[PDB]
């Protein structure tokens, strides 16, 4: 009582609006419109599905194009986790981190060159980056043509391919998205 | 480098005032009870079948209405987070969540704070996604415009008593400014690929030949109204470093220009209200100066980064740990200056992350009290406190009773000015002083050294000014951590709001006097440089002493 | 008063004396003031961690703990010494004019009609209502309101001044304040006031009154450094555990010293000066106010209402002409005009029956017992007549003859009205003087502007403030009047309804409203004005409902009201702001001297290249409570006022003040240290 | 956590108490 019909007429006719009209007709609206988007953007070979075209996964394989190191929880690139190694500047776990993966990727990669791109050493915020820059990408060249016999020209072209500019540069930055392009190379030898 | 920097802060403030002038405009004829063409009728419709007989009430009444609004918001959120498992909308089984829990992620996001001490993938399910952690993502935004609605109808109204209508203000608002818009960024986050649907959590048989759980869920139109009314509360564990949350470029701008829109929105209709676009344009002009010169200093700091990293064997010094490769470190830091000067707190990169100077600036703009472009509502309310001791020393010091758009500002408004700005830095502080007294404050602490402390500072700063943004480091699932953090958010949302509140109750009273000759202009270049000036000293005489041991100890280190 | 400016501030004669009240301030009179009182309690608090520290205590550097509590005391000793000072110049000033009452000689009449009595009645057991005659060359014992006789007293010492000011029997110079000298003839004064509550007593309670309360503006001033104090209290308090994690804590000693560098003791340690010191100035400008409150209401004056007989004008107005018209001969020219104006007590009145008589010997009539009735002059109705017998003699101006008497068929012509034009060209007040339905002609009264007022209306104007005229008297000499004072504008033919309305029209538009009014007529106007200024040479009904009571008979005393009240506040604002900015010296000075041991790295923080630690909290506690003692001419004389835009002010405001509190302390940190390290005390 | 720890915060306690108060009454 007390002036009580107002505030409790006001709280649920939002209530009911916020939470099952207007998800309610998002989810129709996107299902009906963009259902591939709306639904994981996932890539299916077959009847299975390889992940999807924004998460990314954690490619080991001398003949894959390897990604950003991932800092979640349990295994690389673990989507039920989504998070990110918060070492900081000063911290010299990170700094062990670094030199860690510098020294494993100078061994894997000993045609390229020996500065290692920031990218390959730095892990990413949310620990599910699909992608990477278009050099860091193409500093992998030498190793993933050596590995699967193709050639530098391939590559690029591939690289090229499956590279996304933003709609202006400064908003963004160019990307490869790796998950894509490693499905292409297994088209592509198979 | 440098020039990519400038281009891209030029264009950001370009469309964001492009954008926000419609939009102040629309959201004037809200403020002056005017409804919105092709409103009426549906709105009579609407009021009569909701007993809303929109009538003007007081400033204790509209006040009364405020927060048993967000209480009611509190309970109904509280028990439907311990009781998620009875809930449907469940594919997994997640159980209920703890008492620590459950109302930490309640007051939170009733106080528009949205702070996760949780994973939401494994945390949360559909309905509590749904149904709740957005329902409350629109209240609170909403009761943050209704308080500034009421603030600004206070310094326009003549000698009257009652501010508003509270149930008409928050129906208007939630409707037709915050559902209609949130709408089309829903759709554009669905077109450019974050998710929207009720699927099950999808398994996947990788390229390699391992196997990963992908999370589903309504994340876009949860997306859409964090990113509308500067709520935070990311979907999963990461806010917009998450693809299925932020997927583009261009999603992300959108995400910025909804960040600001809103809070660039009010001050264009608090000048457009009082018949002076000046008075708005110096508010606009006041935070944009502080904003661009923290974005430029965030993203020097970015572009300088690690020192290390040039020695250990990389390419650049570059700092793109923590950083999404879909955004350079020149958005990561715009992004990352925006969403802690404007208290929304969701993060696309990791700000623990951050090198120390680069993470000290975000810390003392949620310390200043947010209002540099700041939260919705609070962000000018907020600054509206400053500028009410600007106008006292102005006063002062040029020989005048002090006044703000005719309105003399006496001693009540002045102890309620005094308490209101006086809560949050007295909650940052004393928060942070038992966290570094207690072992279980202190062993969330992950970084050593002065990084610690940096964030268990920043994590209370977060919660006290209504950011929720987290070094994400600090382990805040404890529950000590999440009883001081709600008991921070629930202070440092209604003990401003309460004396706001009483200020446009006492400012009603009033009359404004005439502009006379002798009268300070509270425009131009000079007024504009002294709020600036109040704010920027201010903030940092009582945080100096702070942010010394953390981030500028770090940086010194 | 104006014949010694000011007393010195350092005459080395109070300042021993209001040294030795500092120490009477040290004990727990503190409590009213928040700031100092959080000195006095960190003060209190190193002495004892420095005797502790003596004796058993864990740290061992007790000469640095004593150095620190000793200046920290010495804080303390400059504000209450700048405090004593204030309020002992103060009280001199009150006993400069607290011993005008020094004789008591004072005839209680028991019939008011010169003479048949003769007492020795001390001056303390008059009442209100009590009938005084006084000789001349004797003292007037009693504020009182003359009711008989003429005469030129000398108030000097009230005033300061040496002209002698004249005193009638009602009209505008009725009231006379006791405790000074007669000078002429006599006079028959009835006091009005009781013991106790007289105009000495209202400006020794407006000076020497300790328990003065504070006005809004610095209440409101004291809200916002409480608020200051609270938040520097808790970032300071709070650096205790947030570098006890990190190493070694810093010392209590040092938070102690911190925290009174940070709160704003400059301008805590001063507010409770600048305004005694604005009192004390307005007394040496001689204006008595009730309260600082309606002095600071000065600042938001922007229009002003003036007389034009008694505060413009001299208020005398005595003249003798003629009228050159149809029908009057010699005789007829002031054969009415005596006759009207017998009975009539008002300056114009006995001026002429002493002007107009002498003319041509018309000194035929004896005293008025003789078959004459009269009545009394009366603003409402702006006449002063008499039936003297069938016949009627009236004295009017232009409209009151004319609604009054002209209405009864016998209009009066126009060829009078011209000779009325030509007397008010000159500047003369005219009044008309008819004899029934006849009218006889008019009459001029040449009054005297006072002084060159001229440039300070000129300042006036300067100042953004509207001076605007108001009188009851004819539009044409009026604006003759208004023309040669130089005044904005004017408002002519007011009844005292029409100057309260006037009043309350000015105020419903959202302005301040300032009146200098001097005559009972003015009473309710300043009785609702914002700020009421009042005439010394006015009336007790005057002096008792302004706000404000004048002393030298300055029309034109708004400027020096409104630039000791807007001082007041320019004074408080600059200081507040330097006291703010001083907080960035004193971190870069404490901040790497405070985290030398816990954060080694912070000592780049070091710009000021300190020598030491302990010898950079030295200097900042030193320079802490030796800005006090060099800013105490500051407080005491306030800001130097320039009337310029309130956008320039503002500007010249923060250039001199808020850079001087963000460069000097870096300067005089420097100083200190330099001179520390030379002394090798450090 | 002493007594010498425990006698400041009550002492800070017991100084912004004070200062609360005076700040809201018009001493
Ligand atoms: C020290 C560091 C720097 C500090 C300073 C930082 C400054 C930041 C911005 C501060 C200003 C914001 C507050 C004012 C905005 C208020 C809105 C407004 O009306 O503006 C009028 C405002 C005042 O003028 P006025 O005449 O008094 O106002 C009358 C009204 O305009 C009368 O109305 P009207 O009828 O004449 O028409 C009004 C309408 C007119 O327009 C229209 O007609 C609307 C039509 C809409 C049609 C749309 C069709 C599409 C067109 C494109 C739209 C794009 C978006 C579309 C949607 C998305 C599609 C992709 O205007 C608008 O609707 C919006 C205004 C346009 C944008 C203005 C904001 C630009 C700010 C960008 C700053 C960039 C530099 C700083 C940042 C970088 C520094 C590092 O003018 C300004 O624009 C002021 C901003 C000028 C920029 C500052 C220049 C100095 C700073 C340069 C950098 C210095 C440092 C360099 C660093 C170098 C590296 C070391
Ligand atoms: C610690 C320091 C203490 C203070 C020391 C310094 C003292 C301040 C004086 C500075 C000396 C002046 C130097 C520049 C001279 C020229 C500038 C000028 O126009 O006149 C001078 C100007 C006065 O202007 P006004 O007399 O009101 O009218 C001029 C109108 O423009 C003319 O009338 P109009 O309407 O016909 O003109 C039309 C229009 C155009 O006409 C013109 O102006 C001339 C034609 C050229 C057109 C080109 C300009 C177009 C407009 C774009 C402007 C771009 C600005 C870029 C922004 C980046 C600046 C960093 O004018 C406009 O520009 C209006 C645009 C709307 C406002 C724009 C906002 C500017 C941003 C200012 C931010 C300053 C941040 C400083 C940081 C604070 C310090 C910590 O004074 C200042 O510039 C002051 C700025 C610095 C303020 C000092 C901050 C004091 C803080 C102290 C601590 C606070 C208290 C702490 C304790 C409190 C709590 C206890
Ligand atoms: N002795 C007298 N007899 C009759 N009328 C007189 C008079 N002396 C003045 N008057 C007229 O009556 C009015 C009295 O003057 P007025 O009221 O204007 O003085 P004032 O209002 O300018 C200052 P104050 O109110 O202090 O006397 C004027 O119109 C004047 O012409
Ligand atoms: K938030
Ligand atoms: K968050
Ligand atoms: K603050
Ligand atoms: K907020
Ligand atoms: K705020
Ligand atoms: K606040
Ligand atoms: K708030
Ligand atoms: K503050
Ligand atoms: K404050
Ligand atoms: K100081």
């Amino acid at each position: 009582m007390s002036g009580l019909r107002p505030a409790l007429s006001t709280f649920i006719f939002l209530l009911l609006i916020t939470g099952g009209v207007y998800p309610l007709l998002t989810t129709v609206l996107g299902q009906w419109w963009f259902p591939w988007q709306a639904n994981g953007s996932l890539i299916r070979e077959g009847d299975t599905v390889r992940g999807s075209a924004l998460i990314g996964q954690n490619f080991t394989g001398n003949g894959y194009f390897h990604g950003r190191p991932s800092a979640t929880a349990e295994m690389p690139y673990n989507p039920q986790a989504s998070g990110g190694s918060n070492l900081a500047v000063s911290n010299p776990e990170l700094d062990k981190l670094i030199a860690a993966r510098v020294a494993a990727l100078r061994a894997a990669n000993p045609d390229a060159s020996a500065s290692v791109p920031v990218e390959l050493v730095t892990a990413s915020a949310s620990g599910l980056d699909n992608n990477i820059t278009p050099q860091a990408a193409a500093w992998q060249i030498p190793r993933v043509a050596k590995a699967r016999n193709l050639s530098v020209e391939q590559l690029t072209q591939l690289i090229a391919k499956y590279s996304q500019q933003p709609l202006v540069k400064y908003i963004g930055q160019p990307v490869v998205n790796i998950v894509e392009l490693n499905l292409a190379l297994d088209k592509l030898d198979e | 480098m440098a020039a990519q920097g400038f281009l891209l802060i030029a264009t950001f403030l370009l469309v964001l005032m492009v954008l926000a002038r419609p939009l102040g405009s629309g959201l004037a004829r809200l403020i002056n009870d005017i409804p919105l063409p092709g409103t009426t009728g549906v709105e009579r419709v609407l009021f009569r079948a909701l007993g809303v007989s929109d009538r003007e009430m007081n400033w204790k009444q509209y006040l009364c209405a405020i927060l048993g609004l967000n209480m009611l918001g509190l309970a109904v959120l509280f028990f439907m987070l311990l009781g998620q498992h009875y809930l449907p909308l469940n594919p997994q089984q997640l159980p209920g969540l703890s008492w620590d829990l459950a109302l930490n992620t309640a007051v939170s996001f009733v106080t528009n704070t949205n702070w996760q001490s949780y994973s939401g993938e494994t945390t949360l399910s559909y309905f509590s996604q749904m149904a709740g952690l957005t329902v409350q993502n629109f209240l609170s935004a909403a009761s943050g415009i209704a308080v500034i609605f009421a603030l600004i109808r206070a310094f326009t109204r003549q000698s009257m008593s009652t501010l508003g209508n509270a149930w008409v203000d928050l129906l208007r608002i939630t409707l037709w400014v915050l559902v209609p818009v949130a709408l089309l960024i829903a759709l554009f986050f669905i077109q450019q690929g974050a998710l929207q649907n009720f699927l099950p959590y999808q398994a996947v048989n990788t390229v390699e030949g391992a196997q990963q759980l992908l999370p589903m869920g309504p994340v876009a139109s949860q997306e859409a109204i964090k990113m509308l009314g500067t709520n935070g509360g990311g979907f999963f564990n990461a806010n917009s470093s998450h693809p299925f949350e932020n997927p583009t470029a261009l999603t992300n701008f959108v995400q910025m220009l909804a960040i600001f829109l809103i809070p660039t929105a009010l001050c264009f209709a608090f000048g457009e209200v009082m018949g002076d676009r000046r008075q708005g344009r110096m508010l606009l002009w006041a935070m944009s100066v502080i904003f661009v010169i923290c974005v430029g200093v965030v993203m020097w700091a970015e572009v300088q980064g690690n020192p290390h990293l040039l020695a250990l064997g990389t390419d650049s010094s570059i700092n793109m740990e923590g950083k999404e490769s879909r955004f350079g470190v020149l958005v990561s830091s715009l992004f990352a200056v925006v969403t802690t000067a404007a208290s929304c707190g969701a993060v696309i990169a990791m700000h623990d992350s951050f090198t120390a100077l680069g993470g000290m600036v975000p810390m003392w703009l949620m310390q200043i009290g947010e209002v540099v472009f700041g939260g919705v509502g609070s962000g000018l309310y907020g600054m509206m406190l400053f500028v009410l001791l600007a106008v006292f020393i102005a006063g002062l010091m040029i020989g005048r009773t002090p006044e703000y758009l005719g309105k003399k500002i006496d001693v009540r408004e002045m102890k309620l000015t005094a308490l209101a700005i006086l809560v949050t830095p007295t909650l940052v502080l004393m928060g942070a002083a038992l966290a570094m007294m207690t072992d279980a404050g202190r062993s969330a602490m992950l970084n050593p050294g002065p990084h610690g402390f940096s964030e268990v500072l920043y994590a209370v700063s977060s919660a006290a000014n209504n950011n929720g943004s987290a070094f994400a480091g600090l382990s805040a699932n404890s529950p000590f951590w999440n009883c001081l953090l709600a008991f921070c958010m629930f202070v440092g949302r209604f003990g401003v709001i309460i004396p706001v509140m009483a200020i446009a109750g006492s400012l009603v009273s009033k009359k404004s006097q005439a502009a006379s000759s002798g009268t300070l202009p509270t425009h131009g270049p000079l007024f504009v440089g002294l709020l600036i000036g109040t704010v920027l000293l201010v903030g940092a005489l009582t945080f100096i002493p702070a942010l010394a041991l953390g981030p500028v100890a770090e940086y010194l280190s | 008063m104006s014949r010694k400016q000011l007393a010195l501030f350092e005459p080395t004669l109070v300042v021993q004396a209001l040294k030795e009240a500092v120490k009477k301030l040290n004990p727990q009179a503190q409590w009213r003031n928040p700031v100092m009182f959080i000195v006095w309690i960190g003060s209190l608090l190193t002495t004892c961690i420095s005797i502790a520290m003596a004796s058993g205590a864990m740290p061992g550097n007790a000469l640095f703990s004593a150095a620190i509590s000793g200046w920290l005391w010495i804080t303390v000793l400059f504000a209450n010494f700048a405090e004593a000072l204030a309020e002992g110049r103060s009280k001199a000033q009150a006993n400069s004019l607290k011993g005008v009452k020094k004789t008591a000689f004072a005839r209680k009449l028991r019939e008011p009609k010169y003479g048949a009595a003769a007492d020795k009645v001390p001056a303390d057991q008059l009442r209100k209502g009590d009938i005084v005659l006084v000789e001349a060359g004797d003292i007037i014992p009693c504020d009182g309101e003359v009711i008989e006789g003429g005469a030129s007293v000398d108030e000097s010492a009230i005033t300061g001044e040496s002209a002698p000011v004249i005193r009638e029997s009602g009209g505008d110079f009725a009231s006379v304040t006791g405790g000074t000298r007669i000078l002429s003839d006599w006079l028959v004064i009835e006091c009005s006031v009781n013991p106790g509550e007289t105009f000495l007593d209202r400006m020794i309670a407006m000076v020497e009154g300790a328990q003065r309360r504070k006005t809004p503006n610095e209440i409101a001033l004291t809200i916002l450094l409480i608020a200051l104090t609270i938040v520097f209290l808790l970032a300071t308090a709070t650096l205790w555990p947030f570098s006890a994690w990190g190493g070694n804590a810093v010392s209590v000693t040092v938070l102690v010293a911190l925290l009174v560098c940070l709160i704003p003791t400059t301008i805590g340690g001063l507010l409770s000066a600048i305004g005694v010191a604005g009192m004390s100035r307005m007394l040496g400008a001689n204006v008595i106010a009730t309260s600082g409150r309606a002095v600071e209401a000065a600042g938001d004056v922007d229009v002003l209402l003036l007389n034009k007989t008694g505060t413009i004008t001299l208020g005398n107005r005595q003249a003798s002409e003629f009228i050159p018209a149809q029908g009057v001969d010699e005789k007829t020219l002031a054969d009415a005009a005596q006759l009207a104006s017998l009975a009539d007590e008002t300056p114009e009145g006995r001026s002429i029956v002493i002007l107009a008589k002498q003319r041509f010997n018309l000194r035929e009539r004896d005293v008025q017992s003789l078959h004459a009735t009269f009545v009394p002059f009366t603003a409402q109705s702006r006449m002063s007549g008499i039936n003297i017998d069938n016949r009627m003699i009236r004295k009017g101006s232009v409209d009151a003859i004319r609604r009054h008497v002209e209405a009864n068929g016998g209009h009066f012509p126009t060829d009078v009205d011209q000779k009325v034009d030509q007397v008010a060209r000159q500047g003369a007040t005219p009044l008309v003087v008819v004899e029934g339905s006849r009218v006889l002609g008019v009459i001029a009264l040449k009054d005297i502007v006072k002084g060159g007022i001229k440039e300070r209306f000129a300042q006036l104007r300067k100042m953004g403030i509207k001076t605007v005229m108001i009188t009851g008297d004819n539009r044409l000499t009026a604006a003759a009047i208004a023309a040669e004072a130089g005044v904005d504008d004017f408002l002519a033919e007011a009844t005292p309804e029409a100057k309260l309305a006037l009043i309350r029209q000015y105020q419903a538009e959202g302005r301040l409203v300032a009146m200098t009014g001097d005559g009972t007529n003015d009473a309710p106007a300043l009785a609702q004005a914002d700020v009421a200024v009042a005439m010394n040479s006015g009336t007790q009904a005057a002096k008792e409902a302004g706000n404000m009571v004048d002393l030298d008979s300055n029309p034109t005393k708004l400027i020096e009201v409104v630039h000791i009240g807007k001082q007041m506040l320019m004074t408080r604002g600059s200081l507040t702001t330097f006291s703010i900015a001083n907080d960035v010296a004193k971190y870069f000075a404490i901040i790497p001297a405070a985290f030398a041991a816990t954060y080694p790295q912070l000592n780049a923080l070091n710009i000021m290249c300190l020598h030491s630690p302990d010898s950079a909290i030295l200097s900042a506690v030193i320079f802490n409570a030796l800005i006090i003692v060099f800013l105490i001419p500051l407080a005491l004389k306030g800001v130097s006022y320039k009337p310029l835009t309130a956008s320039a002010m503002l500007r010249r405001n923060l250039w001199i003040y808020g850079l001087g509190g963000l460069l000097v302390p870096f300067i005089g940190i420097k100083v200190i240290d330099l001179l520390l390290t030379v002394c090798g005390l450090v | 956590m002493s007594a010498g720890v425990i006698t400041g915060v009550l002492l800070v306690f017991l100084l912004l108490g004070y200062l609360v108060y005076a700040l809201i009454n018009a001493e």
